[PDB]
């Protein structure tokens, strides 16, 4: 759709679970397209700064996750089609991670750079 | 397994390239004229050329066609072998961290190796440890 690509490339974040590359004002006004009902950072800022960082890199342009190589290594075949990044370093602190797991949702390292 | 391609671009416009020959597909996939890219890669470290996701080579040609930032490159389309379709994803130590070691390009303490401390959630400055090396206002007038 349109509200996937990011308007302005100026402030522009990753989240940490799907990877979702947008603007600053997609987060606020729209949120994670591809997770909506297990993180809700539509409508507020400090959740859309508590989970989504600023410190990612690569631009993937995801369009057909069902068929494409790409989308199964960086298992993203499940999610929307959109901006993606393939490295989006950063970690979840200890107050949202421990409701995932209860309510089903495996929270996986997106960060598949190698360290040194 | 679809191919992966490699096209000429201008330097210093990699992301512009990406962002709109996404709104292309997003403008054309309910026309006559569909795209059949899967995905188009830029990496951040690279400068000059990016990378398209395509089964045949007419199917990037009959894509890029009309577009005035890959005009260039136009004539030819690279092919590279299976085994590189995973090197281009690999990044090496975003660089965004506090408590880390980082160096200045600008002002009077250029390459001097410095210390994060606090980081602005604005994205408009960055605060630094680093020493001062001034005379403290003894040699200079
Ligand atoms: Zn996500």
């Amino acid at each position: 759709a349109l509200e996937t690509v990011p308007k302005d490339l100026r402030h522009l974040r990753a989240c940490l679970l799907c990877s979702l590359v947008k603007t600053i004002d997609q987060f606020e006004y729209d949120g994670c397209d591809n997770c909506d009902a297990y993180l809700q950072m539509k409508g507020n800022r400090e959740m859309v700064y508590d989970c989504t960082s600023s410190s990612f890199d690569g631009i993937i342009a995801m369009m057909s996750p069902e068929d494409s190589w790409v989308s199964k290594w960086q298992r993203v075949s499940n999610f929307k089609p959109g901006v993606y990044a393939v490295s989006v370093t950063g970690r979840l602190p200890q107050g949202i991670v421990r409701e995932l797991k209860s309510r089903g949702v495996a929270y996986k390292s997106r960060d598949t750079a190698i360290k040194t | 397994d679809p191919n992966l391609w490699t096209v000429k671009c201008k330097i210093g416009e990699e992301r512009a390239t990406a962002i709109s020959l996404m709104r292309k597909f997003i403008a054309y996939q309910f026309t006559d004229t569909p795209l059949q890219i899967k995905s188009v890669v830029a990496p951040e470290h690279v400068k000059g050329y990016i990378y398209v996701e395509a089964y045949k080579q007419t199917h990037v040609k009959q894509a890029i066609e009309g577009v005035g930032n890959l005009r260039l490159g136009y004539w030819n389309q690279q092919m590279v072998p299976i085994k590189e379709m995973t090197d281009v994803l690999k990044v090496v130590k975003a660089n965004l961290k506090p408590k880390s070691w980082v160096r200045l390009k600008r002002g009077i303490y250029k390459d001097d190796i410095a210390q994060v401390d606090y980081v602005e959630p604005s994205q408009n400055t960055i605060s630094l440890k680093m020493i001062p090396r001034i005379d403290y206002d003894r040699i200079k007038a």
